[PDB]
RNA sequence: GGUUGCGGCCAUAUCUACCAGAAAGCACCGUUUCCCGUCCGAUCAACUGUAGUUAAGCUGGUAAGAGCCUGACCGAGUAGUGUAGUGGGUGACCAUACGCGAAACUCAGGUGCUGCAAUCU
RNA sequence: GAGAACAGAAAUCUCCAGUAGAACAAAAGGGUAAAAGCCCCCUUGAUUUUGAUUUUCAGUGUGAAUACAAACCAUGAAAGU
RNA sequence: AAGCUCGUAUCAGUUUUAUGAGGUAAAGCGAAUGAUUAGAGGUUCCGGGGUCGAAAUGACCUUGACCUAUUCUCAAACUUUAAAUAUGUAAGAAGUCCUUGUUACUUAAUUGAACGUGGACAUUUGAAUGAAGAGCUUUUAGUGGGCCAUUUUUGGUAAGC
């Protein structure tokens, strides 16, 4: 076709929900810094409520921001632990998607007896190539209909990638 | 209690025009000002330091001071029997040339051009201005647009 | 505590409606503005009387009702409830004060004078102007001669010299009679519920043919 | 969108919806103490293509800025350099050449001679004694971040010792300390010249050879090793030194060619 | 309780009088830096006229 | 005429949907040794212009398009209004005389102009 | 608005629309979008000297503010403020 | 009241020409914010009910919501637009143009600013009308309860309020 078409991947997301800080949250900070090699960081809350216990800017959440290959490389041994089948609700209207999983050692890790359990959302974003000039400082400029992510783009790059099976129920 | 405020009274004077808030487009930081121009007076609340009293704004004033950012205006203000010498400082947004000079300055230029020119003619020339003189005499011709009758209307058939 | 009428009815202060600044206010004695066959094509009821007012003056929420009704139970009684439409054209926003000089609530003899005279609200007018309309009745031209009648009957009960005109017009539209027969074997006319809507030739024109497909 | 949304909307400048001005920069860049009546204020524009680099002189008029001089960086090869366009080397010697054209354009070329012999030093220009003062320009970069080691305090750099007063301070120039929070004149001299550069050059010529040729393949074609970096630029130096002046290039066509040709493809209504 | 009626007669009987501008007004309120110099200036000028 | 840098007037320039764009140019793009900033070289920094493209961006066309702009034998000399009368009228309000004079509607047409420097078959 | 395990109308995370409908200590009005708002870095121009001016006004005070000058400072790459 | 310096200036409860400011009257809300009557077309996995139901991110009635395209009526403390009347300024000799002197301010500068010298234009010396003179000063009296009429207008039902 062209190149600088193809959905080419540019980040996931590695977002950890608790609820309450403590060393709950250490322990769920220590379980990225081998499964990315960075840091995370975490999310200060925003608001407060009386049901889960929650107040402004206290860290509750952790994330983490991945590129490259290696994004590649956890979605690969990520969608295996989900026998590589998604549904049609994970797939948005902007063309990225997403799913939670649970065991945090189905990717294979080093458990480390003090982290224990607890569960890590993924969402996954792609776009073509040229999607700088929304974020460029100078001479930004939206993108257009003709170069556009869409759902159905997405779920035929992942009927073509990863081999098959997305659950259009 | 009555309220007497250095801006009150002022819900709908330094309130921009519409669809023109923002900045201020450089064509007011270029126009260059010297001592004796006439300029007019016209805020912006966007500009806050430099303001003027909301009594100056409409007036027209004649330049004495220039500095930074700013300059100088000399208005004359009635206040009960007489007038007053009022020397107040104005930031540059607040301002612009008045146009009546511009307009009579190129009328010297064209009359002192038609002297100098009525002198090399051999000829005497009129220079002052003078009003709306009658209607001369005509001649209408009545060869396309011969008259059209007309009469008053009634109130039937209109309501 | 009401007040006569004829205390109220030249338009001297400047309105004061229903506002943060007057929030509590009662409600009027009109809320229905709209009675008969509703629901009727502009198709049915061709014929349009009004009535409309002489004078320049303030028309009570209780008089619009009263009139409404006296109008309303003339109709429905000798020709039915499914043969007019009547929409009272004019809504009272504004708002009629009260000094009411109350002589106590608080102390001893109390509030006397008119230190702070300022009004207590207690009632609804509606401003009406010279050549207004007031109520706007749609019927078939057989009907014209009850149609006429509730509105004679109505002018009873609201002050001031109004008139009754017979539209030149269809309905309640703004075009004359054959005017809209020219649209309506044309394509130009297309229906609404309650209304119509007409056509234009400016556009875009597959918005403009979708709709009114009768018309190209 | 709605109809009442862009009855009531109002667009911002042209510049300001092209992204290519901040005229919040521009009203502090372009003013004058009115005192100063009609004195202008000259600007050194410095913008940075993707493979090209620009260099301004620009004053302000009500009907749109007036460039005084001009110097892009695809006439350096009239000097000697052919490679690395955008680099920060490339933005000293460019800084220089319109200090250099400008200064002899109004006359100044041999009272303000800048420095002929760098070492990588904070030094702004002196006025002369009993003499002309120095050319007074500013500085706007654009959109840019300013960033230490940047290559647009190169053409500071550069103008700055071509001699036409810029002034500034250090602190994002390279070498200069964060901690001690003074400068490393060394590493500054290594950064006008290809020191950023030659030492990857003559670290990939014995680590991974091949992935040097990817990249340095035109250094390869008249055999530019990573010690002739020095002779090369300070050779520019000297050239434009000696003649700075924008000699054009010739028109192939008369610019009525050239719209003939486009206006068969420009799809008129 | 502030009637306004009849001041506008009293101004106008002994008339509304202009400031009467001159020529060289004051120099009281403009720029130092401006005026220090016009000082100097008109000295040297002076002095120049002294001569020719 | 096209493009780029700086711009002036800031919608006739915007917004939405589709189509096209030779030249160079702009851009996207390619790599993280170094200054540098990021959780993430995404942004930002630096490096080569070398690997690859016109798909984007960008410019231009199109549309009984929205919007904006302009102007009228449109409305309307209507509404409003200054002055006057021992004018009308129970009054509210109204007419007349000398004068000024709108807006919304309706219709038609229009859809960026331009300054300095460089540059392109 | 579309989406992501527990996670629900609402924790966190991601994209698109989004001329301000948010925020700017406090009333109300104005003003403001690469900001005047949100986050961060450095800071003490909330300093010294005394004058001219605007508002209220007798063209007296008081209060509050405006524009310069001479010194010293901060900030910033710089203009500048 | 005493006058003083001058003698038709350059002044005026005025018009015109030119150029500015205003946000009231009117108008508008199928334009913003608010207020408001009506139905019709849709939307929901999502507010309530009803039938079919084991259930549904099931179907259909239905009322609520919002969304769309209209429709009726309004705003002293709403407004895109925007009058009338009233209002600021200018209409030259203290001017215009040329020349080139000063300065410690200003400029990259022999640039600019401000004030000047010496020249030419001095007649219609640059709109209308009028001018019983223009300008200036000192001093002191009484007053510092106000009422009425047209029009605009606030309270008040209203009032010779």
């Amino acid at each position: 076709q062209n190149p600088m078409r193809d959905l080419k991947i540019e980040k996931l997301v590695l977002n950890i929900s608790v609820g309450e800080s403590g060393d709950r949250l250490t322990r769920a900070s220590k379980v990225l810094e081998q499964l990315s090699g960075q840091t995370p960081v975490q999310s200060k809350a925003r608001y407060t409520v009386r049901t889960f216990g929650i107040r402004r800017n206290e860290k509750i959440a952790v994330h983490v921001t991945v590129r490259g290959p290696k994004a590649e490389e956890i979605l690969e041994r990520g969608l295996k632990v989900k026998e590589y089948q998604l549904r049609d609700r994970n797939f948005s209207a902007t063309g990225n998607f997403g799913f939670g999983i649970d065991e945090h050692i189905d990717l294979g890790i080093k458990y480390d007896p003090s982290i224990g359990i607890f569960g890590m959302d993924f969402y996954v974003v792609m776009n073509r190539p040229g999607a700088r000039v929304t974020r460029r400082k100078r001479c930004k400029g939206t993108v257009g209909n003709s170069h556009k992510t869409t759902k159905e783009d997405t779920v035929s790059w992942f009927k073509q990638k990863y081999d098959a099976d997305v659950l259009d129920k | 209690g009555k309220s007497h405020g250095y801006r009150s009274r002022t819900r709908y004077m330094f309130q921009r025009d519409f669809r023109k808030h923002g900045a201020v487009h450089l064509s007011t930081y270029l126009k260059v000002y010297k001592v004796g121009d006439i300029v007019d007076i016209k805020a912006n609340g966007s500009i806050q330091k430099g303001m003027p009293h909301k009594f100056y704004q409409g007036k027209t004033g004649v330049v004495y001071n220039v500095t930074k950012s700013s300059v100088g205006v000399i208005i004359n203000k009635m206040v009960g029997n007489r007038y007053l010498e009022k020397r107040l400082n104005l930031r540059v947004e607040h301002i612009k040339h008045s146009k009546c000079r511009q307009e009579f300055l190129e009328r010297v230029k064209a009359n002192a051009a038609k002297r100098a020119e009525a002198k090399a003619q051999g000829v005497a020339v009129q220079l002052k201005r003078q009003p709306a003189q009658p209607r001369e005499s005509r001649i209408v011709s009545t060869e396309g647009n011969v008259p059209q009758t007309l009469a008053p209307v009634p109130y039937e058939t209109f309501i | 505590a009401r007040r006569p009428a004829r205390c109220y009815r030249y338009q001297k202060n400047k309105p004061y409606p229903k506002s943060r600044y007057n929030r509590a206010v009662p409600d009027s004695k009109i809320r229905i503005y709209d009675l008969g066959k509703k629901k009727a094509t502009v198709d049915e009821f061709p014929l349009c009387v009004h009535l409309v007012s002489n004078e320049l003056e303030q028309l009570s929420s209780e008089a619009l009702e009263a009139a409404r009704i006296c109008a309303n139970k003339y109709m429905t009684t000798v020709s039915g409830r499914d043969a007019f439409h009547l929409r009272v054209r004019v809504h009272p926003f504004h708002v009629l004060r009260i000094n009411k000089m109350l002589s106590c609530a608080g102390a001893d003899r109390l509030q006397q004078g008119m230190r702070g005279a300022w009004g207590k609200p207690h009632g609804l007018a509606a401003r009406v102007d010279i050549g207004q309309i007031i109520f706007s009745v749609r019927t078939k031209d057989s009907n014209k001669d009850v149609v006429v009648e509730g509105l004679r009957r109505a002018r009873y009960k609201f002050p001031g010299q109004q008139k009754i005109i017979l539209s030149k017009k269809w309905g309640f539209t703004n075009l004359d009679r054959p005017e809209y027969l020219k649209k309506r074997e044309a394509g130009e006319v297309k229906d609404d519920g309650a209304f119509v809507k007409f056509l234009s030739k400016k556009g875009s024109l597959e918005n403009n043919i979708r709709e009114f497909p009768e018309y190209f | 969108k709605s109809s009442a949304y862009s009855s009531r909307f109002q667009t911002p400048f042209r510049r300001r919806r092209e992204g290519k001005t901040d005229y919040y920069q521009r009203k502090r860049l372009v003013t004058q103490h009115k005192a100063k009546y009609n004195t202008p204020k000259y600007r050194l524009v410095v913008r940075f293509t993707n493979k090209d680099i620009i260099c301004q002189i620009i004053s302000s008029t009500i009907t749109g800025d007036v460039v005084l001089a001009a110097a892009y960086s695809h006439e350096l090869p009239r000097y000697g350099i052919t490679h690395g366009l955008t680099n920060w080397a490339a933005a000293y010697a460019t800084g220089l050449l319109i200090a250099r054209r400008t200064l002899q354009k109004l006359g100044l070329d041999e009272t303000y001679k800048g420095v002929e012999e760098v070492e990588g030093e904070y030094e702004l220009t002196e006025a002369v004694e009993d003499g002309p003062r120095p050319f007074k320009v500013f500085l706007d970069i654009g959109l840019q971040r300013t960033t230490t080691g940047a290559r647009v305090f190169g053409a500071l750099k550069g103008a700055s010792d071509g001699g036409l007063y810029v002034p500034h301070s250090e602190n994002r120039f390279p070498g200069w300390d964060f901690e001690t929070e003074e400068i490393d004149p060394e590493l500054l001299r290594s950064y006008i010249f290809g020191g950023h550069v030659s030492q990857y050059m003559e670290e990939l010529a014995d680590d991974d050879e091949e992935r040097f040729s990817e990249l340095f393949k035109g250094y390869l074609a008249d055999d530019i090793d990573a010690d002739s970096l020095e002779d090369i630029y300070t050779s520019a130096h000297e050239a434009i030194r000696a003649d700075p002046a924008f000699k054009p290039t010739e028109k192939k066509f008369t610019k009525e060619q050239y719209a003939a040709e486009s206006k068969k493809y420009r799809q008129t209504k | 309780n502030h009637t306004a009626h009849n001041q506008t007669r009293k101004a106008h009987r002994n008339g509304i009088k202009k400031p009467k501008t001159y020529k060289y007004p004051s120099l009281k309120g403009v720029d130092p830096k401006f005026r220090r110099n016009h000082k100097h200036a008109l000295h040297g000028t002076a002095k120049a006229l002294a001569a020719a």
